[PDB]
């Protein structure tokens, strides 16, 4: 009847020289970055991150020129794959954050948001093509839809409806496994006794075996927004065109239709011709040109 | 290290006779012995003296491996602390330190090893107690009931085995990262580990492959031996039956065949080992771990 | 997509083609002639000599081919093939190598020199049954209808790695067509370590030989052979549990894009061999026709018989006449008539009745020894070993399988049990033996003359008793044996003089006091010639 | 200044210290160099390879922690310590600026063996907190694997290219590469290993029974596993004496081929390093048994030697010793000293350890000098502590009894290896004597099926075999030495010998000599045997014209190495004419021995061994008369009727 082994590790040695293409110094460039950062003799970043940890948002909205001035490297990589590098600096401002607020209560943090904000050019909307697929966009337009409030997860407990063995996921397409995890794990010892019983025949929980334990998960904000072609320069004898939008988090109920934004995201894909996929737009950043007061 | 019963029961009532409120130790110690071996070495291991004689080339490699692994301990908490100071972002700052850093567990620290033996018949006839831990009992008499406790059996050994290392934890290296990863062994067969699980490997996309390294390793020395019913003890018309006893660390090499011994142990299950075909539940097979040895001769 | 190439391979190549073209009181050259031959008589291998090779460019030839000959084999094909195609009009050819400088133990074989061509020499034990073996297998694509042909095997079982065609992406899917492909001879051969070869106090070697195309069934068990080829490895599972670190072999995950195969690496060295040769007419016609014509001829192949052991000359007369037999006579309703002679010497262990079953082993063509306490009933007649790895079960020569048409030597006679004193009576009443273990039947031949040796039941000859009271056999075997010798001990003082005399003559003069007036060799030869005549 | 992880070593300090004592250190010829002289012998002759006697640390005053960091982290130290005797070969070559040919010495390889490590308690006493530290071994080999190839490079080529790599084994494990490293090819996962292309090294496992000084209540005789690599491979044959050093390992193993689970319990070995195969207790192998293994010990450039050295100062001695004129007396006087008088017997005893001369006929034939020896007598006379001395003090042999002996256990047999799960031969008690002297205690016990196989073992040297698998011819060049005890009680002087020894008169004729052990009661004698055996016990411990075993062993080892002596005419006639006047003399049955023709080899083998003895090479007629004196003295026939062949007491001298 014994209980599960362990595993854990401590550092010793001094492995091979770093690469500068490697995830930890990304992360060490960013936290450096963001801790040293000056304009006009100020820590404007980490001011502001110890304001927000203050206020519970928690969040950073940085500037891309900002940025590029400091270092343009690791510029260039967010530029040409935010996919891979969003995550990296997100880690970065959690762990500073983690910090701050530690010697702040001395005197449970979620993964923080990253919001983009920018300047440079912008594109029109009937620009976008193929050789702007997965790269960052600075985009204007008029928004003319909001829909409603959506839940996805971020923190999910589950559970087998046969032999009742739990674990859990964590967000930040996953879906639940096709399989009971009991048997590729081997917990233990008097797991795999239990893992058999009454003679011969074989244990299997069957298809789509787990439940979700909705009291004791977490859940997020999500929203779809579009986006249309100012309609003073559409050329006639055509409709405008326009394109689907997606923000989470922070970055929802922040703006109502008639507004004119400035939006800075990744053209993206999906699919809903012989190999077509739809475009649409993952939401870094929203500037507002302040309408309707 | 000896743990007697006989002190925990003196200290029991020193402290009742004078008004004070105590704990029955004993009667824990007695029914659920195999947690307490942890708590009486995590209680060891926050007291124990700084060494009075320094360490030179006459001491065991296990010291010094010991002596450097505390050592590296330090520096890595004194460079911890060090760097965040220097960020400019003293129980809070220790407190983070501890949060952000790795170490060594104390079981990787430690050099001593821990027994307990039993109350004799004499301290507890005196203080007017029932020491059931030092009651002898034939292969016969220990039943289910009686798992999970410490006991005392009386027999006749047959039968012992040689002196082979058992592995505890296995240790690997990583020569991308330069961390060591410790893997827990509990079981009669282990899988070895392929690719490298800390953090910095972790994070990356990619990671080092594991070389096993036998000297950090962390091994047992092991023994089992057969004990025997006496004649005695055997009913009427019967055939006497016997037992398993386990023995590790420096109680080794303590049994040699034809003795008539009073061992004394933690009585503990293991799996079913038997047919298939004839398994009904959740059946265990039973062991004595040893923890006193006494001869009648 | 070029591929890469060894200038080195090509350099070898030429070389070997020039050599096979250019090598020379009537001159002649021998290779080309060899290759006319092989065209004439329709044959499969070429025979090449390697000091012809070895005596030309410095040597560098000779060692490359010697220390790398499983490199080159295949550059070497292909200048035969092109040397054949240019001087004369699916055929697979083998090359032979033969008469290296020197041979080596098979206690002194080193892993170093794996994949190269050395000699080597031993006694078989075993030999299998010739089966085919695949050597160039064609498969069909499933993906597509795609034809694969000329894939080769290299000692295991392989498959295509990509199909040769872009319309279609397939890998690792085939099937394998046993309809158009091609197969060789395949034997397994295992050999045994020399009797004087063994070192102090060890027991003896055996290594597995394998043999090839027109090679096969050239070795016979009991026979000593030397052979030459390259040494080899093969897989061994059974090294497990060995202690030691074994390599494992695992693949490097440095350089994938992410978003297990680990093999053991356990060998055993094992031969597969080219040229099998075993190891033992001319003008000795006029010295035969000589010798027959001498008149006194029997005084003197009496006295060359044991001429180390004195006197006792009715039992050399035995001993003659028992390597030269009668003949063997079959009747019409089916009786078999015998043509074998058996022997028997009986005395006590003072007397030197041994010797002369030494002399026999160690003179005899086709003859063993054995004790009569160091021997089984499966040591004598024959075993089945149904563990045959590659398929159906195989036949272990026994004491009286070995010496089939010659003599079998049995000193300690009267120590057989009775098991295996049956054995011998069915293998003297009918000259078969016949196995019936694990559920096999066979018959086998055992046509076998045996010398036997024989002590008193009560160590001393009581001559108050007769024959039959003073031995220990059974009515049956004793019935079969046509000579009984018992040499008895006369004191007197000229015979012991002249014993002594002898004794310490051959102590002081060793091979020098002998003078026997024909050798070994001479007797080898008038025997072979005499057994064929049928009086 | 910069230690390794896990040790105390530091390079530095353990490379400066060890040139240190490479360049000063002295036996303290005492006065000399004494490692410069080795290196430099070493260079002259080639050899790679420095024994290196631990001992010699602890005597120079910088190396005293050396001598810890050797015995505890070998696999560092050792490296460190080749690495600096190359730095020391090259710095002695060109210091002095001999011959600017160095290229060689800067390409090859070098080694140390430590062979002096301290005394152990043996291996089953050993922790596992010993595991990877410096030991060493006793006992006796049993069995040995064929060679093993053990692959250090890996050879792989693309299935599309051609193109072909090399990869090196790394700590046990090969790292297959994933895509071919061409710019024109980069298919993935195209690589294949072609094996016969690979690189492979020597290894073999030994089977050993050891041999522990202390053995602790109870314990009984186990057996070990070893591990020899490279050069070592083939220095070792079951029946011989070792001494070992190597380090004590352990790993764990797979449960099955099919899974890759390991189990918890582990498996310890050792690794070989260095191997002594001489002592200064007993003699040298005979040479005359191990011809090839020399040449292919020359040819293997193993530099385990077989034989002891020789000093020019002991071959003096050696001569001197020999030119005395009680060399005989004093040598018999030297076997056992704590055994009184039994002149004859310590003679006989000394002529089997010398040996007779053995012949080899070119085409074939072989005569051997080997002795047998029958102890018959009293059953309390001291007839066993010979053959323990006589076990003791000989290179090879096997010490039985005749009712615990099988005819299977003394030839050979059929075994299934625990490790392997295969069938193996092993070897018998006759065998594993080949080359020395096999003692055996009751051979009057012994059944006669057991006895049926010792009849090829002395009448020819050898042993066959015809058993399910096995059928070869065995040498077996090992002497015999028996003891019997009389039929009932006492040897009865009132019958004959036939009478009193419960065995067949025609197998005592067999032996070479044969010897009546008589016990006889007179006061004198018992006096001064009562007075021998009570001074032993004067002080705890012992101290009793008597050489040392160490120049005994030597001087008999010499004799028995570079003399062979060869008989002449005038050994010829009185040969013929002693043989001539025993058939005759006593020409109504079974009261005597017969004589046989096995008499007249026995004086042979016996004058030869007496000429070899004291350093001749030509046998001449005192040795003929000695060997006939100690024959008859042997069997006291001066005391026996040549009639009734009874014996008389009064006739017989202590
Ligand atoms: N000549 C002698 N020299 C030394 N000790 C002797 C002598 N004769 C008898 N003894 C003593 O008597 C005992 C003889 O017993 P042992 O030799 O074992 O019997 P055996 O060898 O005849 O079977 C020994 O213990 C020994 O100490
Ligand atoms: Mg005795
Ligand atoms: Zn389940
Ligand atoms: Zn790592
Ligand atoms: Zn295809
Ligand atoms: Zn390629």
């Amino acid at each position: 009847s014994f209980d599960r082994p362990e595993i854990y590790s401590a550092p010793v040695l001094q492995g091979e020289s770093p690469n500068d293409d490697d995830n930890t110094e990304i992360i060490k460039s960013f936290k450096n970055f963001i801790l040293e950062f000056r304009l006009d003799s100020q820590f404007i970043y980490r001011d502001q991150l110890r304001n927000n940890i203050l206020v519970k948002n928690y969040s950073l909205t940085v500037n891309m020129e900002h940025l590029i001035g400091y270092n343009e490297d690791i510029y260039k990589k967010l530029s040409d794959e935010p996919s891979d590098i969003i995550p990296l600096f997100e880690t970065a401002i959690t762990q500073v954050a983690k910090r701050i607020s530690i010697l702040s209560r001395a005197q449970s943090l979620p993964t923080f948001q990253l919001i983009l904000n920018s300047n440079a050019n912008q594109i029109p909307l009937r620009d976008l093509d193929s050789e702007h697929v997965s790269k960052i966009v600075r985009l204007s337009g008029i928004i003319i839809s909001t829909s409603v409030l959506s839940s996805r997860a971020t923190y999910l407990s589950i559970m087998c409806r046969n032999c009742r063995h739990t674990t859990s996921i964590t967000i930040n397409t996953v879906s639940l496994p096709r399989s009971c995890l009991s048997t590729i794990e081997s917990e233990s010892s008097m797991a795999n006794e239990s893992n058999i019983g009454d003679e011969s025949t074989k244990k299997n929980c069957g298809p789509d075996p787990y439940i979700i334990i909705h009291e004791s998960s977490k859940f997020i904000d999500q929203q779809f927004l579009k986006l249309q072609e100012i309609p003073e320069l559409v050329p006639v004898g055509e409709m405008p065109r326009n394109l689907t939008m997606t923000c989470d988090r922070y970055l929802t109920n922040k703006v109502i239709p008639g507004t004119r934004v400035t939006i800075v995201g990744i053209y993206s894909i999906y699919n809903s011709g012989v190999a077509i996929r739809t475009p649409y737009i993952k939401i870094l950043g929203i500037q507002s040109d302040v309408e309707t007061s | 290290v000896i743990i007697d019963l006989d002190d925990i029961l003196q200290y029991q009532n020193e402290k009742f006779l004078q008004g004070t409120q105590a704990d029955d130790l004993v009667s824990a110690i007695q029914q659920n012995a195999n947690h307490f071996t942890e708590l009486f070495c995590r209680a060891i291991d926050n007291n124990m003296p700084l060494p009075t004689k320094e360490i030179d080339y006459k001491d065991d490699v296990l010291d010094v491996i010991l002596n450097q692994r505390r050592l590296r301990n330090e520096r890595m908490l004194s460079d911890r602390t060090n760097e965040i100071r220097s960020e400019n972002l003293n129980d809070a700052l220790r407190e983070v330190v501890e949060d952000e850093t790795e170490l060594f567990p104390p079981n990787l620290t430690r050099r001593y090893f821990l027994y307990f033996k039993p109350l004799s018949q004499n301290c507890a006839r005196r203080y007017r107690k029932k020491a059931i831990s030092s009651k002898p009992l034939s292969v016969r008499q220990i039943k289910g009931d009686f798992l999970g406790q410490l006991i005392t059996v009386r027999g006749i050994i047959t039968r012992v085995s040689d002196v082979k290392p058992a592995v505890e934890v296995i240790a690997y290296t990583c020569d991308q990262c330069g961390y060591e990863v410790f893997q827990e062994v509990n079981s009669r067969t282990f899988t070895p580990l392929s690719e490298c699980t800390s953090e910095e490997c972790s994070q990356n996309q990619t990671k080092g492959q594991l070389f096993m390294s036998t000297r950090a390793s962390k091994f047992s020395a092991f023994q089992e031996c057969k004990i025997q019913e006496l004649s005695q003890q055997v009913p009427v018309g019967h055939i006497p039956r016997s037992l398993n006893i386990h023995v590790n660390g420096t109680l080794v090499r303590s049994l040699s065949p034809g003795d008539i011994v009073d061992v004394t142990g933690i009585f503990l299950p293991a799996p079913y080992t038997g047919f298939k075909a004839l398994k009904a539940g959740l059946l265990t097979e039973t062991y004595l771990e040893a923890q006193f040895v006494r001869q009648h001769k | 997509v070029k591929k890469v190439d060894d200038v080195t391979g090509e350099k070898v190549r030429e070389a070997f083609e020039q050599f096979l073209e250019d090598f020379s009181g009537e001159v002649e050259k021998v290779y080309r002639a060899q290759i006319e031959f092989m065209k004439i008589y329709d044959l499969n291998t070429i025979y090449i000599d390697y000091q012809h090779l070895s005596m030309r460019e410095n040597g560098a030839l000779a060692m490359a081919i010697s220390e790398q000959y499983y490199r080159f084999l295949p550059f070497l094909q292909k200048g035969l093939r092109r040397v054949v195609r240019k001087y004369a009009p699916e055929r697979v050819f083998q090359i032979s190598f033969f008469n290296l400088p020197t041979v080596h133990r098979i206690r002194d074989i080193r892993s170093e020199k794996i994949g190269s061509l050395l000699s080597i020499s031993g006694t078989v034990t075993r030999t299998s049954e010739v089966r085919p073996e695949l050597y160039k297998a064609s498969f069909t694509c499933d993906m597509c209808r795609a034809i694969v042909d000329n894939v080769e095997q290299s000692f295991k079982y392989t498959e295509p790695t990509f199909c040769p065609n872009p319309s279609c992406e397939n890998r690792a899917f085939w099937t394998l067509n046993v309809t158009r492909s091609r197969f060789l001879d395949w034997q397994k051969v295992r050999i045994q370590e020399n009797a004087n070869e063994i070192p102090t106090g060890s027991m003896p070697r055996t290594l597995d030989v394998i043999l090839r195309g027109d090679s096969v069934e050239r070795a016979k068990p009991g026979d000593r052979c030397k052979f030459t080829g390259v040494e080899i490895v093969v897989p061994d599972v059974t090294q497990l549990g060995l202690p030691g670190v074994k390599p494992s072999s695992t693949l490097d995950t440095r350089g994938i894009s992410k978003t297990l195969g680990v093999r053991d690496l356990t060998y055993k060295i094992s031969f597969l061999a080219c040229h099998v040769i075993s190891i033992g007419s001319s003008d000795e016609i006029n010295e035969l026709k000589e010798m027959v014509k001498d008149e006194h001829i029997y005084d003197k192949l009496v006295r060359s018989i044991a001429p180390a052991v004195f006197g006792h000359e009715a039992v050399k007369k035995g001993i003659l006449l028992q390597m030269l037999g009668g003949v063997h006579k079959s009747t019409v309703e089916g009786i078999k008539l015998r043509g074998d002679i058996n022997i028997c010497v009986v005395g006590d262990p003072s007397t030197s009745k041994s010797q002369f079953l030494k002399y026999v082993v160690g003179f005899a063509p086709r003859s063993v020894y054995t004790s009569g306490k160091a021997s089984s009933a499966a040591g004598l007649t024959a075993a089945v070993v149904r563990d045959e790895e590659g398929g159906d079960y195989t036949i272990e020569a026994g004491a009286l399988m070995l010496a089939d048409n010659g003599i079998c030597c049995i000193d300690e006679f009267d120590k057989m049990d009775i098991s295996d004193q049956v054995a011998i009576h069915e293998a003297m009443e009918q000259q078969t033996i016949s196995i019936a273990k694990a559920g096999i039947h066979a018959t086998l031949n055992a046509r076998t003359s045996i010398l036997a040796a024989a002590n008193p039941v009560g160590g001393r000859y009581n001559r108050k008793l007769s024959l039959r009271g003073n031995l220990n056999m059974t009515a049956p075997i004793m019935s079969r044996f046509d000579l009984f010798f018992v040499i008895l001990d006369d004191c007197n003082e000229k015979i012991d003089t002249e014993l002594a005399s002898h004794i310490v003559d051959l102590h002081m003069k060793r091979d020098e006091a002998i003078e026997p007036p024909f050798s070994a060799e001479q007797l080898r030869r008038y025997i072979k010639y005499a057994r064929t005549f049928k009086p | 200044l910069r230690i390794i992880w896990g040790t105390n070593v530091s390079i530095q300090e353990c490379t400066t210290n060890f040139r240190n004592f490479l360049m000063s250190f002295k036996y303290k010829t005492d006065e000399e160099l004494y490692y410069i002289k080795q290196l430099n012998e070493m260079r002259e002759l080639g050899t790679s390879n420095l024994n290196l006697d631990a001992r010699n640390l602890l005597a120079y005053k910088q190396t005293e922690d050396l001598y810890h960091q050797l015995l505890n982290y070998p696999q560092e130290v050792i490296s460190i310590m080749d690495q600096t005797i190359k730095d020391c070969m090259v710095s002695l070559i060109v210091d002095n600026n001999l011959d600017y040919d160095l290229d060689e010495i800067e390409t090859k390889f070098y080694k140390v063996r430590p062979y002096n490590v301290g005394s152990c308690k043996g291996m089953r006493e050993l922790n596992p907190n010993d595991i990877d530290k410096l030991i060493n071994l006793k006992g006796l080999v049993l069995r040995s694997t064929p060679v093993i190839p053990d692959m250090k490079v890996a050879f792989f080529k693309c299935n599309v290219c051609d193109h072909t790599m090399a990869v090196e084994i790394d700590r046990g494990v090969i790292q297959e590469p994933a895509r071919c490293e061409r710019i024109d090819c980069n298919e993935p996962n195209s690589m294949s290993l072609i094996h016969n292309r690979c690189s492979f090294a020597d290894k073999q496992v030994i089977k050993l029974q050891e041999t522990p000084d202390f053995v602790p209540d109870g314990q009984t005789p186990h057996s070990i596993s070893l591990c020899v690599y490279d050069e070592l491979v083939d220095s070792c044959r079951a029946g011989d004496r070792i001494e070992v050093t190597g380090t004590f390992r352990s790993i764990p193993i797979r449960a099955n081929s099919r899974q890759r689970v390991l189990k918890s319990l582990y498996k310890t070995y050792v690794d070989v390093v260095h191997v002594k195969k001489v002592s200064d207790k007993r003699l040298d192998v005979d040479t005359s048994t191990i011809e090839q293994e020399l040449m292919q010990n020359k040819v293997d450039h193993n530099e385990v030697e077989e034989v002891r050295q020789i000093t020019d100062q002991d071959l003096a001695k050696i001569r001197e010793v020999a030119a005395r004129e009680d060399l005989y007396s004093l040598l018999a006087r030297s076997i056992a000293p704590s055994i009184y008088e039994l002149e004859d017997v310590k003679k006989g005893i000394l002529l089997q350890l010398f040996g007779g001369t053995n012949k080899t006929f070119t085409k074939g034939g072989r005569y051997r000098g080997d002795i047998n020896i029958l102890l018959c007598g009293d059953p309390s006379t001291s007839k066993s502590q010979i053959l323990q001395y006589v076990h003791k003090i000989t290179p090879r042999g096997v010490y039985t009894s005749g009712k615990g002996s099988s005819a299977v256990g003394l030839t050979a047999y059929i075994t299934r290896d625990v490790d392997t799960k295969q069938l193996v031969l092993e070897s018998g008690a006759l065998v594993l004597s080949d080359g020395g002297v096999c003692c055996i205690d009751e051979f009057d016990k012994m059944s006669d099926s057991t006895r049926s196989v010792l009849h090829e073992v002395m009448e020819q040297q050898t042993i066959s075999i015809a058993k399910a698998g096995i059928i070869t011819t065995l040498n077996a060049r090992s002497s015999i030495l028996a003891s019997a005890n009389p039929i009932g009680s006492r040897y009865n002087p009132n019958l004959p010998v036939t009478e009193n020894i419960d065995l067949p008169p025609p197998l005592l004729s067999r032996f070479d000599l044969v010897y009546l052990v008589l016990d006889k009661v007179d006061e004198k004698n018992d006096r001064e045997l009562a007075k021998h055996l009570t001074n032993l016990y004067l002080e705890d411990k012992p101290e009793h014209d008597v050489l040392p075993v160490e120049f005994l062993t030597m001087y008999i080892s010499y004799a028995k190495e570079h003399i062979h002596p060869i008989i002449t005419e005038a050994a010829k006639t009185e040969l013929v004419r002693a043989y001539v006047g025993m058939r005759k003399m006593g020409d109504s049955d079974e009261k005597r021995i017969t004589a046989t023709t096995r008499q007249l080899e026995s004086m042979i083998r016996l004058a030869e061994a007496h000429a070899k003895m004291k350093l001749k090479n030509v046998v001449e007629l005192e040795d003929v008369q000695e060997a006939v004196r100690l024959i008859r003295s042997a069997i006291k026939d001066y005391a026996t009727d040549p009639k009734t062949g009874k014996i008389d007491m009064n006739l017989v001298q202590t």
